[PDB]
């Protein structure tokens, strides 16, 4: 599977969990940021590693990184 | 689809009698084209195991025939099918 | 008559493969006879040796050679796609005795192939 | 001779013709029974189909 | 360019006209003509429709070499993306085709990785330069000598 | 004014200065063909 | 109904927008913070439909940009007509056609390019020219200076109008949708007004000029003793002298006694054995024939009155068992999309392109044409091109179309949905036909290669070994030779002697003869058969995959075009639409490459050449292709090494540009795999360490340096790619063939 990880620089702008294709991340909440929300990766066995998360985060540098690590059917995004 | 094999009856006999109109003269004959095509098979018949040559114009009544043949028994089809 | 399900599953079901009462052996039997019969034609005809004295000689024995790679690749294939062994053709037995039916049915087609042109040359 | 013949009737066959082939005739002329539109239309049609025609037996020695 | 200098360098002076080297090597087109051009002709003639010499194994290498220099070129240009939705219709297919439907992969085929396409289209890049270069550089000097 | 923006724009302005430069070197040229050294 | 109906002063002429570059877009109009900016204002410029999402607003834009491009056309044209007048051997020419070179470009003295200035005759000095432009102006009877003046001034005039039409129907009278939308009276007009008059109007030309000019050049008057057209017109005696039919008027027109134009109109097929052109008898008879058909044909569409078929309800007629709801749903598309009108016309002008480059060398139009070896090979060649890039543009625009205009609601169990629904059945397919094609093609070259390196022979595939005779192509070749008479009662002769029949030469050399077809002509036309659909592959995949796939499932929100969607998924780089074009682009050149050879090397070896007073062929390349071409061997050696002498050798010479060309088109195409290979992360990176000297010496811009985007780096990679790869061939073929032809 693929590993996501948040940073506390996060400012819980839920854009990295609208941009997820797969569900994989969650808005939970946080006492971190005036957001009063994190950005949260529950579900990573659903990762294909798009990092559209990624793409989506605008802090810099990125709150929301994503490992790319061992692959599966559903990582590779296989339907047979 | 109805199917019906008398669409192959009347594919034979429509297309036919229609190329068996007398034609003006040349590589045909005036006969027409089924009267050229059938004679044509009659005098390569008679030679079973040597085939026909490219500059026989047996190919050419096979080809019209059936280019002709396979138009009306489609056209065929679609008619019984869908009145 | 469907035409795309009706004769396409109604044919298929009568072909070795599929036959219901057939042994794997004799599943195999008929799917190599059909295969070694016509495998031998590219060999003979188009082959190094065509316009030799060895033309249907190294026809057979191209498809003989041909027939052991598929037979092998067979048992490949079954060895490690079946953990598992039953009578069924998709098992370890069963895929054994269909390979053993190909391979006898194939050399023998082959032969037979090689004796008929050899007969009516 | 032949030719404004065959012509009047190529033209009275397309104006007889289109009175059934024209999606929705005008029926408000006295004799004929189509508008101008449909008269251009058809006595079109009937020309194509005249000097075909004339051309067809002309080429065939038969006019 | 090392090998191309060294070896026309050596071709001239072998030959005793060190002049064409010293008049041709100040442009390019002088490289293109008296040095590749010109040296081709004892490897491409390696075989022709007349018959075949000892250089027909060089002048096959060189059209090989070739080929596979080219080949790299898809691995190279076309990625990944392309491939893997072409893979997943063959899947298809093959799980939908009578007879062939009942063998099975054990591996699920999927298209070359992105870094595995940069190291295959690389290595027949590779093997296509040196090949085609061998083939040249023997052929070349086998032929004049 | 706003036309003078635009030929005060990147493109227009690299080819002018371009054109200009082509034409001081070709005009060069011209007149004093072939020189190898000063 | 059919209605013109415009809005009134829509857009003020004001420069305020040319000093704001990027106005167009929101995303742009803001201005530049990096670099990408001026690469993004220069892509994004004509893509109307991203900047408004009013139909009206783009329908508007296109149709004044239209005006645009045939301002610049008829700018092109007069330059052409200019430098006819002024710079060119043309009336010379006139006065000797096989002796004297085409020559219309003159260099200036500088820096020693004068050598350019070719000896090509008629008292000037200057480039050969392979445009044709001379057998065209001389097809179109002109014989003097002033005649291809008053052309060129013409054409200024016409581009002037353009840019006035341009202007006007943007700025001034603008046209509503429902005018666009129009395309049943669009297409009456195209088929009647445009084509239909076009050639009407064109086969007057034929009859009352080029006619009679023409006949007087071939009988040998002195082009200066030729009567002006005008002549030809107001002395009809004159006209009678040439064409006896011209006596009795037009009384056999109007009376159908159109036999008596025999003359003037025939059916004679084959060349004149004067010019080695098609009779213009039998053109004027053609464009005559032509016109009226388009003009009946423009009577098919419903506008004002009733009569004529309504195109909605043709398509949705056109419904059988077999394909659900038919062809309903695509008078929507058609009526609603800009990207699909220009997916299908792409196709069509494009696939038309390529016929015209067949039917031009093998029924060689032109007078002098034929024997002008330079000019036949460079209209095929340039012909195919422009073919080649149309159709993969079509790929683009119906992708575009899949990925922007697609709605399921319209494409409702239609062909379209139906296509979509069995992509993988469509796409398998092809994919194997593919595989079949090339392995059984390529294969057999390189079978060839290895029997023929092994000293095999007997074991070829060849004319002398193991023959693949295209048997089928042979027997439609023999069907075209025993047509005139018999099949084509009236023809006199064939369409062409690249069928069969005679060799028609235009002093001793070669106008056209039967181009016969053996194993080598087998083989490179299953080359061909590969290539195409190959080519079809990539950008069908690109079209029925634009959408979504079992990869992307929802690609079309990602858009037609976007470098990938990321590394995961095993990787997803060149999933676009776009990226199949891109892809396309590579296949089409490798086709049309091999299109364009198998021209080149057939005609040199089997066709062109000189025929001695004795009477025996002695062709260019002396009929090596039958036993060189089996072989790839036989096309590196015997065709690009040997044809490659003419360019390489020729420095120091007229030729020179050429080598030069030949050289620079090498290293563009070299260059262009920099940006293939290579990914924009690297160059970024590099860039940073640039920017730090700059930053170091206070001399970084504010316009922050970025790489090229990844699309861009595929663009720039393409465009370099084709661009060096053409003009490589470009070269290789003018000098090879203006030195042996
Ligand atoms: C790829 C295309 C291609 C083709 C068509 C050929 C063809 C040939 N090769 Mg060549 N060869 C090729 C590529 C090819 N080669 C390549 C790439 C190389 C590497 C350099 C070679 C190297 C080579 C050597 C060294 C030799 C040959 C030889 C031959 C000949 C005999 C081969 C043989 O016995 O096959 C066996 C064929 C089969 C077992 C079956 C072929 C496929 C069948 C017919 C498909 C049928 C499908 C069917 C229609 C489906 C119907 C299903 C259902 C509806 C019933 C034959 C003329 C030999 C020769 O002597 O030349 C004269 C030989 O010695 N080849
Ligand atoms: C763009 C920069 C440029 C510059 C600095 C010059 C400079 C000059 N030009 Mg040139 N000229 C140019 C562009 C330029 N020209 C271009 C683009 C054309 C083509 C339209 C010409 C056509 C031209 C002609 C026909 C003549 C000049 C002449 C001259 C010289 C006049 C004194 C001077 C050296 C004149 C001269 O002195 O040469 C005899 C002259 O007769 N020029
Ligand atoms: C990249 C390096 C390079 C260098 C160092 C040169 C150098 C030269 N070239 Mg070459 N050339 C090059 C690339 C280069 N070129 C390329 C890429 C091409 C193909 C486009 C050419 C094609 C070319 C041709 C066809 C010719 C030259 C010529 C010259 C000479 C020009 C002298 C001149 O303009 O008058 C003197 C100019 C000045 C002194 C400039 C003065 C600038 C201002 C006005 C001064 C202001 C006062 C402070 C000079 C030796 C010419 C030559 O004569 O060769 C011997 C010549 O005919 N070049
Ligand atoms: C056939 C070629 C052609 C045609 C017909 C057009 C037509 C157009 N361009 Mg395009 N353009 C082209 C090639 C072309 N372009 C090329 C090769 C590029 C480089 C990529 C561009 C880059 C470009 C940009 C950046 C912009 C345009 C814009 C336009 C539009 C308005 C132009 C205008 O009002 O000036 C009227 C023109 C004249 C009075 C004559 C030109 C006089 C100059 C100085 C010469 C018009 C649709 C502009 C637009 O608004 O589009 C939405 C715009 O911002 N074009
Ligand atoms: C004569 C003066 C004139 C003026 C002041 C305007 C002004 C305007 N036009 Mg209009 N227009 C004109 C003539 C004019 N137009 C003409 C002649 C046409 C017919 C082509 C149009 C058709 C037209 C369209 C379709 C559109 C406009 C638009 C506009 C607005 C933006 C234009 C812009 O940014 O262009 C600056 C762009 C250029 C200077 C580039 C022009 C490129 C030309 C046409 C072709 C170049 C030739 C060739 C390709 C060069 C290759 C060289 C080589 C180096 C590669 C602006 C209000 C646009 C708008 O959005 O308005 C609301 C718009 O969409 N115009
Ligand atoms: C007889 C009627 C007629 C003719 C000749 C044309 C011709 C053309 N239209 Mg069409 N058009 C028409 C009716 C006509 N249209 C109608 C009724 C509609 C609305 C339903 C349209 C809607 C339409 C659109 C939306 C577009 C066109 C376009 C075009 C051009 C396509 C490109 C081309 O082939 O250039 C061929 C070029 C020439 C033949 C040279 C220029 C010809 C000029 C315009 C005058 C021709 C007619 C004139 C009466 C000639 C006088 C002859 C003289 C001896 C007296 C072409 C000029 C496209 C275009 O490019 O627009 C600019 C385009 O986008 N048309
Ligand atoms: C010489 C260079 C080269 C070669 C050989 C290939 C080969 C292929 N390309 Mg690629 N391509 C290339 C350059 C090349 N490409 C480049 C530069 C690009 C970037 C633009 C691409 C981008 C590209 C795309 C986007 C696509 C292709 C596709 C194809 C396949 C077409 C179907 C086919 O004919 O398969 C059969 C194989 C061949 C014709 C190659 C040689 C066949 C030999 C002679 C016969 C068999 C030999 C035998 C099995 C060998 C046994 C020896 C072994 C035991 C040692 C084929 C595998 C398409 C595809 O996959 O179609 C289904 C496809 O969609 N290519
Ligand atoms: C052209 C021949 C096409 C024959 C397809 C048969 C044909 O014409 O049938 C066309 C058939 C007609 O269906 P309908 O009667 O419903 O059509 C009514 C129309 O108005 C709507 O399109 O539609 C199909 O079944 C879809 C085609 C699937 C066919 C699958 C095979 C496609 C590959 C063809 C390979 C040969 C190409 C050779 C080219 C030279
Ligand atoms: C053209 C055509 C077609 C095709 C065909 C085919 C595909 C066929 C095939 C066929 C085949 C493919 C056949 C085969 C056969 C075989 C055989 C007949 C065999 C046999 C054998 C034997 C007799 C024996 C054996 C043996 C021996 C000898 C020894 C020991 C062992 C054994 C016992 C095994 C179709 C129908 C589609 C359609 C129509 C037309
Ligand atoms: C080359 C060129 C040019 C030129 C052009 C021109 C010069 C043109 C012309 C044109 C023309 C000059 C045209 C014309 C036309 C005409 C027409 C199109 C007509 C028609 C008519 C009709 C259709 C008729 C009808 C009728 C009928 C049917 C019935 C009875 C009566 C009558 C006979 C009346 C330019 C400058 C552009 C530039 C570029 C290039
Ligand atoms: C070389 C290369 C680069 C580097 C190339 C870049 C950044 C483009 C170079 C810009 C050129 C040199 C134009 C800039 C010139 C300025 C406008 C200044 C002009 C000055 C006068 C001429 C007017 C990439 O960015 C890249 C990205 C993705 C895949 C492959 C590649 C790639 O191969
Ligand atoms: S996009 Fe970045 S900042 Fe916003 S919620 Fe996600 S991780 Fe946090
Ligand atoms: S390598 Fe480039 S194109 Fe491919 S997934 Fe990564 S960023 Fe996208």
């Amino acid at each position: 599977a693929h590993t996501v990880k948040i940073y506390d620089n996060c400012i819980g702008c839920t854009q990295c969990v609208r941009a997820c294709p797969l569900d994989v991340l969650e808005m939970v909440p946080w006492d971190g940021c005036k957001a009063g929300q994190m950005a949260s990766a529950p579900r990573t066995e659903d990762c294909v590693g798009c990092k559209r998360c990624e793409t989506a985060c605008p802090t810099d540098f990125l709150s929301i990184r994503v490992y790319l690590g061992g692959e599966t059917t559903r990582s590779m995004g296989l339907a047979y | 689809y109805p199917l019906n094999p008398a669409v192959i009856l009347i594919a034979i006999i429509g297309w036919s009698a229609a190329a068996a109109v007398p034609s003006n003269i040349p590589v045909l004959g005036g006969t027409g084209l089924t009267q050229a095509f059938l004679a044509s098979i009659q005098r390569l018949l008679a030679q079973y195991p040597t085939g026909p040559k490219l500059d026989d114009p047996f190919w050419f009544y096979l080809v019209v025939y059936h280019v002709g043949l396979f138009a009306l028994l489609i056209f065929g089809q679609i008619g019984y099918a869908g009145y | 008559p469907i035409n795309s399900s009706s004769l396409t599953r109604g044919y298929l079901a009568q072909l070795p493969i599929y036959r219901s009462g057939l042994s794997p052996f004799l599943r195999g039997l008929e799917i190599g006879m059909a295969h070694g019969y016509f495998l031998i034609g590219p060999f003979v005809e188009l082959g190094p040796l065509r316009n030799t004295e060895m033309k249907y000689l190294a026809g057979l024995l191209s498809a003989v050679g041909l027939v052991v790679i598929l037979t092998l690749g067979m048992l490949l294939y079954g060895y490690v796609s079946f953990t598992n062994d039953s009578q069924d053709v998709e098992s370890l037995e069963g895929w054994r005795q269909l390979a053993s039916g190909f391979l006898l049915g194939a050399v023998g087609g082959a032969g037979f192939a090689y004796l008929l042109i050899y007969s009516f040359i | 001779s032949s030719i404004p013949v065959i012509m009047v009737i190529s033209n009275l066959l397309a104006l007889a013709i289109g009175r059934y082939a024209i999606q929705n005739p005008s029926n408000e002329t006295p004799i004929i029974g189509l508008n101008l539109a449909q008269l251009v239309a058809t006595t079109s049609f009937g020309h194509i189909i005249g000097v075909a025609t004339i051309l067809g037996l002309s080429n065939m020695g038969i006019i | 360019w090392i090998t191309f200098y060294w070896h026309w360098k050596h071709l001239s002076l072998w030959q005793g006209n060190v002049a064409q080297f010293n008049e041709s090597s100040t442009y390019l087109m002088g490289w293109l003509r008296d040095y590749l051009w010109l040296n081709s002709s004892p490897l491409i003639n390696g075989y022709n429709p007349y018959g075949m010499n000892s250089l027909s194994v060089w002048a096959w290498m060189f059209l090989f070499a070739h080929l596979v220099w080219a080949t790299g070129f898809m691995f190279l240009i076309s990625w990944r993306g392309y491939w893997q939705e072409l893979i997943e219709t063959l899947a298809w297919a093959h799980e939908r085709t009578p007879l062939a439907n009942l063998i099975k992969w054990k591996d699920k085929p999927v298209a070359l990785s992105i870094v595995q396409a940069r190291l295959v289209g690389l290595v027949h890049f590779t093997v296509g330069y040196i090949l085609t270069y061998a083939a040249f550089v023997i052929a070349s000097t086998a032929g004049k000598f | 004014m706003n036309l003078k923006k635009y030929l005060s724009t990147a493109p227009v302005v690299a080819t002018l200065w371009l054109f200009l430069t082509a034409g001081i070197l070709i005009e060069l040229n011209r007149f004093y063909p072939d020189s190898l050294f000063y | 109904k059919v209605k013109v109906v415009v809005d009134r002063d829509v857009v003020a002429t004001s420069f305020e927008k040319w000093a704001k570059p990027g106005h167009f877009s929101r995303s742009l109009a803001k201005g530049p913070k990096t670099t990408t900016w001026i690469w993004n204002l220069h892509a994004d410029a004509h893509d109307f439909d991203s900047h408004t999402s009013s139909l009206e607003e783009v329908s508007r834009k296109i149709f004044s940009a239209h005006f645009g491009q045939l301002a610049i056309i008829f700018i092109w044209l007069s330059g052409m007509y200019f430098h006819g007048a002024r710079f060119s051997n043309y009336v010379a020419w006139l006065s000797n056609p096989t002796g004297i070179k085409p020559s219309a470009q003159v260099v200036w003295p500088i820096v020693g390019q004068q050598i350019l200035n070719a000896d090509v005759g008629g008292g000037i000095q200057g480039i050969q020219i392979t445009s044709g432009l001379f057998q065209l102006w001389r097809a179109s009877g002109i014989v003097n200076e002033l005649q291809l003046y008053v052309t060129a001034i013409g054409g200024l005039v016409m581009a002037g109008l353009m840019m006035f039409a341009g202007w006007f129907h943007y700025h001034k009278a603008a046209p509503k949708l429902e005018w666009f939308q129009n395309v049943e009276s669009m297409l009456n007009h195209h088929l009647a007004g445009l084509l239909g008059l076009g050639s009407l109007s064109w086969a007057g030309h034929q009859i009352h000029v080029s006619l009679p000019v023409n006949k007087l050049l071939d009988a040998g008057v002195a082009p200066s003793s030729i009567p002006l057209p005008h002549e030809f017109i107001l002395n009809r005696n004159l006209m009678a002298e040439l064409y006896p039919s011209f006596q009795q008027g037009l009384a056999p027109f109007f009376t159908l006694n159109w036999k008596q134009y025999s003359d003037i109109l025939t059916f004679k097929g084959g060349l004149s054995p004067v010019t080695g052109g098609l009779w213009l008898t039998d053109v004027a008879h053609h464009h005559l024939a032509i016109a009226v058909l388009f003009i009946v044909a423009g009577h098919m569409y419903r506008t004002n009155w009733g009569i004529g078929h309504s195109m909605k309800q043709l398509l949705e007629a056109h419904k059988g068992p077999l394909t659900g709801e038919g062809h309903k749903g695509l008078y929507e598309v058609l009526t609603t999309s800009w990207h699909a009108n220009l997916a299908i016309n792409l196709a069509m002008l494009g696939s038309l392109s390529i016929i015209v480059a067949h039917h031009m060398y093998s029924m060689p139009p032109y007078p002098y044409l034929a024997t002008d070896y330079p000019t036949q090979l460079s209209l095929f060649t340039h012909h195919m091109w422009i073919g080649g890039f149309c159709i993969v543009g079509a790929g683009a625009h119906a992708a575009i179309y899949m990925v922007r205009d697609y709605s399921p609601t319209v494409n409702y169990n239609n062909v379209l949905d139906r296509m979509i629904r069995h992509r993988d059945a469509i796409i398998s397919h092809l994919n194997w036909v593919c595989i079949f094609l090339g392995t059984h093609s390529f294969g057999l070259y390189i079978h060839n290669d290895t029997m023929r390196a092994l000293g095999r022979a007997q074991d070829m595939f060849s004319d002398t070994a193991i023959q693949l005779q295209p048997v089928l192509a042979q027997w439609i070749q023999q069907i075209h030779t025993l047509a005139p008479g018999n099949t084509a009662v009236n023809a006199l002769a064939t369409a062409s002697y690249a069928f069969g029949a005679d060799t028609v030469t235009v002093g001793s050399k070669i106008a056209m003869m039967p181009i016969k077809l053996g194993t080598a002509d087998f083989m490179v036309h299953h080359i061909h058969a590969f290539t195409i659909h190959v080519t079809v592959l990539i950008l069908l995949k690109g079209v029925l995959f634009a959408r979504n796939s079992r990869l992307i499932p929802d690609k079309a929100n990602l858009g037609f075009r976007f470098p990938c969607d990321g590394p995961g998924r095993g990787g997803t780089c060149q999933v676009s639409a776009w990226d199949h074009v891109f892809l396309g682009l590579f296949w089409m050149y490798n086709a049309l490459s091999v299109v364009i050879f198998h021209f080149s090397w057939k005609m040199q070896s089997d066709v062109w050449g000189t025929v001695s007073s004795n009477g025996t062929v002695s062709h260019i390349t002396g009929g090596n292709f039958a036993q060189s071409a089996i072989t790839i061997n036989g096309w590196l050696r015997d065709f690009l090494w040997a044809q490659a002498s003419q360019v390489i050798q020729s420095y120091g010479s007229s030729l020179s540009a050429y080598g030069l060309m030949f050289l620079g088109a090498h290293f563009v195409w070299a260059f262009s795999l920099m940006f293939l290979f290579s990914g924009r992360g690297y160059w970024q990176e590099l860039i940073e360490s640039i920017v730090w000297a700059h930053n170091k010496l206070k001399v970084a811009p504010s316009i922050a340096p970025r790489a090229l985007s990844i699309t861009q780096g595929r663009a720039v990679g393409v465009a370099h790619y084709l661009l060096g790869g053409i003009a490589t061939t470009w070269a290789f073929f003018l000098a090879r063939i203006i030195s042996v032809g």
